């Protein structure tokens, strides 16, 4: 229903991240089951993970997914360091103020 | 320590008395991690074994001592020092393999 256009994907992953920092423990069955789900396009995967990495939360989940992330031939692992290495940066100006 | 139960695993009625002790000597001794390794261990056999139908033998006996409905609890209890929030995924993938 919601569609798959990138206005959307932006705030739906402002929206998780709103739900995690209010403590709505609703949430968390509705994260399990994505992340054990089947017949979810995948890239909703990926925006939900993005939401995780960024959050403050974030070392909760790898406890309570211990033995997914790696039975899982460490698949999930490798996505996870793609996407931290593709999404989650920012641009460092001190740096380019102290290079002028 | 359990490879010789491992290996050998079929419908036998000392497969269900096994899994009764683990409970009790787990029930008096609180030791977590070990028993949910256990208890991992012999997940595969245990789906293996009710895809034939639990009507041989003695599987079905089998399958409800895994699934903790042949001990004597006690008549009010509020839950189980070795049952954790974590411990849900267990009871999801017998959900989804053994219906």
């Amino acid at each position: 229903k919601i569609g798959e256009s990138l206005p959307v994907r932006r705030s739906f992953r402002n929206w998780i991240s709103e739900r995690l920092l209010l403590d709505d423990q609703s949430i968390k069955p509705f994260i399990a089951e994505i992340v054990c789900g089947e017949g979810i396009s995948n890239f909703w995967k990926d925006e939900l993970w993005v939401a995780v990495l960024l959050s403050d939360n974030s070392s909760i989940f790898f406890n309570y997914f211990k033995r997914y992330l790696l039975s899982s031939d460490q698949n999930l692992l490798k996505r996870l360091t793609f996407l931290l290495r593709l999404a989650c940066k920012d641009v460092d100006y001190d740096l380019l103020k102290q290079l002028g | 320590y359990i490879k010789p139960f491992l290996d050998g695993f079929n419908g036998s009625e000392p497969i269900s008395e096994l899994f009764k002790k683990f409970i009790l000597v787990e029930d008096r001794l609180n030791t977590y991690a070990k028993f949910w390794k256990v208890w991992d261990l012999f997940f595969d056999k245990v789906v293996t074994l009710c895809k034939d139908g639990d009507r041989y033998w003695y599987v079905d006996k089998i399958i409800k001592s895994y699934l903790f409905a042949e001990s004597p609890w006690k008549e009010n209890s509020n839950g189980w020092h070795t049952f954790k929030d974590s411990n849900s995924q267990f009871f999801c993938d017998v959900s989804r393999t053994m219906g």
